[PDB]
RNA sequence: AAAUAUGUAAGAAGUCCUUGUUACUUAAUUGAACGUGGACAUUUGAAUGAAGAGCUUUUAGUGGGCCAUUUUUGGUAAGC
RNA sequence: GGAAUACUGCCAGCUGGGACUGAGGACUGCGACGUAAGUCAAGGAUGCUGGCAUAAUGGUUAUAUGCCGCCCGUCUUGAAACACGGACCAAGGAGUCUAACGUCUAUGCGAGUGUUUGGGUGUAAAACCCAUACGCGUAAUGAAAGUGAACGUAGGUUGGGGCCUCGCAAGAGGUGCACAAUCGACCGAUCCUGAUGUCUUCGGAUGGAUUUGAGUAAGAGCAUAGCUGUUGGGACCCGAAAG
RNA sequence: GAAAUUGUUGAAAGGGAAGGGCAUUUGAUCAGACA
């Protein structure tokens, strides 16, 4: 031989895992995140876009809407840590939302159902936005840090 | 073949018996400590009332932390640091105060800080960095059965028993206190409060008896 | 750093195995370490360690020294154990019965023992008859009889035998050895 | 001290033990109350420097 | 295999020392003391404020 | 074999285990047994008291042989009888038929008396005896017969 | 006449009772030395510590030293 | 008069932001929460989602940039030294063998041990076999002539592992090898004593002594081999002026 | 048919030496593992 055989080999038997104790418990959101609250998206495709928050989804994400007809953002998932919660606020009591969950956004262009859903949720919101002057205009402009803005000082 | 639970019976039950004894025992100490504290408070007040002066008993127990490294140390203080079990910087141990140990403390003032520990800091020393010596082998406390297996002989069958033995400097302070490994502390988190450690506490330095100010140090180091 | 107070990394200083390379010896050791771990019998711990011993620390026990021991009060029926070799001794004329267990019996020792209707036994036959070493009498031979130790501790007034090759008058017996030749030792 | 020990050993024992006859070091002081009666505290200060010579 | 600080880890807090449960339960860490009012002798005061 | 030898282990270190200061030089002590009475005296006295000077008488042309005279103690003595033959004599401690032992034939010169023979007659032929050996021999009912 | 240094002691190899041995020793069965028999146990005789203690053999290198605080000699002094 | 606050201390009061780590691999423990079923943050990380599946991450390498980095070897108290060797590279280049030894260890056999000068024999410098001696050991001590190791269970005392007996156990007693300490006895030397006796000067019993020995006191050796150490040898390698 | 040392070719750096350490950028190069 070129090399002597080893005298002992490892077993090829793979152990099982120890019985880990790590309960998945529900994520409670920072108190600033109540539905109706306008969010500033900090990252991603719609970064800088100001948007309305609708529902906390079962995968911890946030359901938001532009409204699409205001600024072009659809019903969409958004990650709660990439969001600045502002202090301005629309009532969201005429918006259904029961429908929407994780599977609704399963990967599986745009299905008519989605397009229709957007109209049903947005006409409700739009009704509400119009109640406070300039809110719609506010909702169309992107957020942007200006020279000498200090996020650790600014109130949102 | 029973045993399955049929000797888990005896065991589970008997363990419950023991926590019971520990509960009644810990509730006892709590009373003991409160009325001790209050009596001296009312001692001091009664005396003022009477136009007099209540001088507390002298402290029976100190806690010593080595503050100096391992180099350039003269032989007499050196042997004493060893006998007190302080062979590395920031380690610490308890010392019951008598003339025959007082003079040891005297001989090592340049290299240690010490003072009179309160219940809170003895409690938190043991809860967090308290290890027994067991066939040597420095073993973490973490469960009461460890204590009772090794000190049960002297009464003392829980962690808070251990503490009660230390703080009252009970009849078995030698065995109890030797049982604890030297506490291994970190550097103070606040810092030392002084520009230079190696002067006495009294001269704006760090060593010597600093009496009750030992607790702030130790906590910042624990 | 640590103000150490004893050498670090210090070996205990006791053999742990024998230094011998002998299968059978190593097997007897397999036997007795098992016996030592799984019985609380002190006998087995002692025997374990003796097997580790080197030749010096295993002087031979003689059959006459064996006989002497059996003369102990309440001891004639004890089975004697020698962890080493057992030599013969024409100097005794009447040797008793008993059972000796040892590592080695010389031709003549075995004879003497067996001719008195005794029994020579190996340490493992010993193990099966007496797992807690019940009823046993462990004998060791004389260690400090060895020719070597005649010269340990050589020095003035110690009285202890020169390392010398030829001997006689005229070999290290003058100046320093007698009052009239400088001095004495 | 040996003779003494033997005494209070037998001496006690006969009563019904409870001895303690190892020597013990100077203990620290226990509490105590000091009165002021006939003994109000005298106040001293440090004193100025001076020569006398 | 991993030392857990009773001081933070209620679980092992309560494993060692079962009194902890009631200590907390009864607050005890904030015991109100009996409000008595003894007053110090003028002697005590006089000499506190002396020179 | 060189294989196991410390000089294999010293390759690569400068001084070969012999020191940077003290070095390995040719003959610092001097050669051989030099210095005996001078710089090597502490080791000679101690370890070798007796070395220098003389004692007793010179003997020119001493023929070792003249003094050939091995000792055998009663200690043994019975060993000079072959064991099969031996057991037979022990049993029948007896005049009229006691064993003859030619110790000279066995190659001994003197019989000495180390310790206790059985209480059995022996006839012991030897060149010399210690007073004691003869005594013990006789107390077993035996005799020494002086040969040459 | 200090301070710092330094000898010994803090028991089971201990203490107490009874009374054997000798050629030593006493006026003396007096002593002295060594003992037999009996009585008392881990608060059995201060503290602190002890990753144990004791012991034996054999052999290397070394046998230019230098420095700091304090004590300190010579020297005016010196990185003497 | 009646409060508040500061300061110091305590809580097994609650709670937010941030960093590093996730060792282990069925179960087994100590617990906690529940009326319970069951649950858990209780003897070491899992759940959910995405992107890439390639030089992307990672290795190697050159370069650049931050900070760091004096020439090795040597003797020396102290070397980067304004101390010495060394321009460069290959190849060679220094504790060996032998006689005789000390300690230790392994192995054979053991009061013995050592076949190898020789002989026998052979598949021929091998392997196998062997008689007589000899060497070391089993006796010491004296300059020598010489003498030559049991009062005694081969002794007493103290400690001793182990074993034995009692006890559920803790303990108590019995025996006690090795080893250690101590007091004795035995052999030789030296000194004293000097019985029974005698080719009247030989003989030297017996009992002793702050003397003395590398001794006895139920043997431990002999041989082969190894590391280390010792002496003689060119003697770790290289070097005189000389004779 | 090694090395010292040399010619050419290719690539790179170079404000009074060069070489080295920890680290990363950049360039060049390459292993593995995936299904
Ligand atoms: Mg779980
Ligand atoms: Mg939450
Ligand atoms: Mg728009
Ligand atoms: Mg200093
Ligand atoms: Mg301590
Ligand atoms: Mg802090
Ligand atoms: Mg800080
Ligand atoms: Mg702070
Ligand atoms: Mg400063
Ligand atoms: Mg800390
Ligand atoms: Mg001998
Ligand atoms: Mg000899
Ligand atoms: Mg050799
Ligand atoms: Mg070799
Ligand atoms: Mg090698
Ligand atoms: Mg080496
Ligand atoms: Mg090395
Ligand atoms: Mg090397
Ligand atoms: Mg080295
Ligand atoms: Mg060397
Ligand atoms: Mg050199
Ligand atoms: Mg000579
Ligand atoms: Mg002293
Ligand atoms: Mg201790
Ligand atoms: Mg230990
Ligand atoms: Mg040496
Ligand atoms: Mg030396
Ligand atoms: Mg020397
Ligand atoms: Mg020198
Ligand atoms: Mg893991
Ligand atoms: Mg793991
Ligand atoms: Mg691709
Ligand atoms: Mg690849
Ligand atoms: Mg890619
Ligand atoms: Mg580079
Ligand atoms: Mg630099
Ligand atoms: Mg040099
Ligand atoms: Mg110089
Ligand atoms: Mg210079
Ligand atoms: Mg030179
Ligand atoms: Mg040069
Ligand atoms: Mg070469
Ligand atoms: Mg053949
Ligand atoms: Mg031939
Ligand atoms: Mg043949
Ligand atoms: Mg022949
Ligand atoms: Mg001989
Ligand atoms: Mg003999
Ligand atoms: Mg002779
Ligand atoms: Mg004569
Ligand atoms: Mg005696
Ligand atoms: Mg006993
Ligand atoms: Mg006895
Ligand atoms: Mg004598
Ligand atoms: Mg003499
Ligand atoms: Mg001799
Ligand atoms: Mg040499
Ligand atoms: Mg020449
Ligand atoms: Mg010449
Ligand atoms: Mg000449
Ligand atoms: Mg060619
Ligand atoms: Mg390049
Ligand atoms: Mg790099």
């Amino acid at each position: 031989s070129a090399q002597k055989a080893p005298k002992w080999y490892p077993s090829e038997d793979v152990a099982a895992l120890k019985k880990t104790r790590k309960a998945a418990r529900p994520q409670k959101l920072r108190a600033s995140l109540v539905p109706g609250t306008v969010l500033i998206l900090l990252a991603g495709r719609f970064r800088g876009k100001r948007v309305v928050y609708l529902k906390h989804l079962e995968d911890n994400t946030l359901l938001i809407s532009g409204p699409f007809k205001v600024n072009g953002v659809p019903l969409r998932r958004v990650n709660a840590r990439y969001v600045i919660a502002t202090s301005t606020k629309v009532s969201v009591e005429g918006v259904n939302v029961e429908k929407f969950n994780v599977e609704y956004f399963a990967k599986e262009e745009i299905k008519a159902e989605r397009v229709e859903d957007q109209k049903v949720v947005d006409k409700a919101l739009i009704a509400e936005i119009k109640k406070t002057p300039l809110l719609k205009q506010y909702l169309s402009a992107s957020f942007s840090l200006k020279n000498g803005d200090k996020p650790h000082m600014l109130k949102f | 073949a029973e045993q399955v639970a049929a000797e888990r019976a005896a065991r589970k039950a008997a363990n419950k018996e023991k926590r019971a004894i520990i509960l009644e025992r810990n509730a006892a100490y709590q009373k003991e400590y409160e009325t001790a504290e209050r009596n001296i408070i009312q001692a001091k007040r009664d005396a003022k009332a009477a136009g007099s002066y209540y001088v507390e008993a002298q402290h029976k127990l100190v806690f010593v932390v080595r503050i100096k490294g391992i180099n350039k140390i003269p032989p007499k203080p050196r042997k004493v640091l060893q006998l007190l079990r302080l062979t590395r910087i920031n380690s610490g141990t308890f010392v019951k105060v008598t003339k025959a140990t007082l003079e040891l403390l005297k001989l090592i003032e340049p290299y240690v800080a010490y003072g009179y520990p309160s219940y809170s800091t003895i409690r938190q020393l043991v809860y967090k960095r308290g290890f027994g010596k067991i066939n040597k082998q420095r073993v973490p406390l973490s469960d009461n059965a460890i204590i009772e297996a090794n000190l049960g002989k002297y009464g003392i069958l829980s962690i808070d028993d251990l503490i009660h033995e230390i703080i009252t400097v009970g009849p078995h302070f030698k065995q109890a206190n030797n049982f604890l490994w030297p506490f291994k502390l970190s550097n103070p988190s606040g810092g030392w409060g002084v520009p230079r450690k190696f002067k006495h506490f009294i001269q704006g330095g760090s060593f010597g008896n600093r009496e009750e100010f030992i607790n702030k140090l130790v906590k910042s180091m624990n | 750093g640590i103000d150490h107070t004893s050498k670090q990394h210090k070996r205990s200083g006791h053999r742990t195995a024998p230094k011998s390379d002998n299968v059978y010896l190593k097997l007897l050791v397999k036997l007795y370490t098992f016996l030592a771990r799984r019985t609380d019998a002190p006998f087995n711990k002692v025997v374990l360690k003796a097997l580790f011993l080197s030749k010096i620390n295993r002087p031979p026990v003689s059959v006459s020294r064996i006989a002497r021991a059996l003369k102990q009060e309440g001891a004639a029926n004890k089975t004697v154990v020698v962890v080493g070799t057992v030599t013969d001794d024409a100097r005794i004329f009447e040797f008793p019965k008993t059972t000796v267990a040892a590592l080695r019996f010389t031709a003549g020792a075995r004879a003497k023992i067996v001719k008195a209707g005794g029994e020579c036994i190996t340490l493992d036959q010993l193990a099966v008859r007496a797992p807690k070493g019940q009823n046993t009498l462990i004998l060791r031979g004389p260690r400090n009889s060895r020719e070597a130790v005649r010269h340990f501790g050589m020095g003035p007034h110690k009285g202890k035998a020169p390392r010398i090759l030829s001997t006689g008058r005229k070999f290290e017996r003058a100046r320093g050895r007698r009052r009239s030749k400088g001095f004495k030792v | 001290r040996v003779k003494a020990n033997a005494a209070k050993r037998a001496e006690a024992k006969a009563q019904g033990v409870a001895v303690q006859l190892k020597r013990q070091p100077a203990q620290p002081r226990e509490s105590r109350i000091v009165s002021t009666e006939g003994n109000v505290p005298q106040t001293l200060a440090p004193v100025p420097y001076e020569t006398f010579i | 295999v991993l030392k857990k600080n009773p001081l933070k880890n209620k679980q092992v807090l309560l494993r060692l020392n079962p009194y902890a449960k009631v200590f907390a339960a009864e607050k005890l860490g904030s015991k109100k003391a009996e409000k008595t009012g003894t007053k110090p002798a003028a002697v005590f005061t006089e000499t506190l404020k002396h020179d | 074999p060189s294989r196991f030898t410390k000089t294999r282990k010293h390759r690569g270190h400068v001084s070969a285990g012999k020191g940077r200061i003290g070095k390995h030089r040719k003959h610092p002590g001097g050669r051989g047994m030099a210095g005996g009475q001078h710089h090597h005296r502490i080791n000679m006295d101690k370890y070798h008291p007796g070395y220098f000077g003389k004692v007793g008488m010179r003997y020119f042309h001493k023929q070792q042989a003249h003094f050939w005279k091995p000792v055998l103690n009663l200690d043994k003595l019975w060993t000079l009888i072959p064991e099969d033959k031996r057991d037979q004599y022990l049993k029948s401690a007896s005049k009229e038929t006691a064993p003859v032992i030619d110790t000279l034939a066995a190659g001994y010169g003197k019989i000495l008396g180390k310790g206790r023979i059985p209480n059995v007659p022996v006839i012991v032929k030897a060149r010399f005896v210690s007073k004691l050996a003869e005594e013990k021999i006789r107390a077993a009912g035996g005799v020494v017969e002086l040969i040459a």
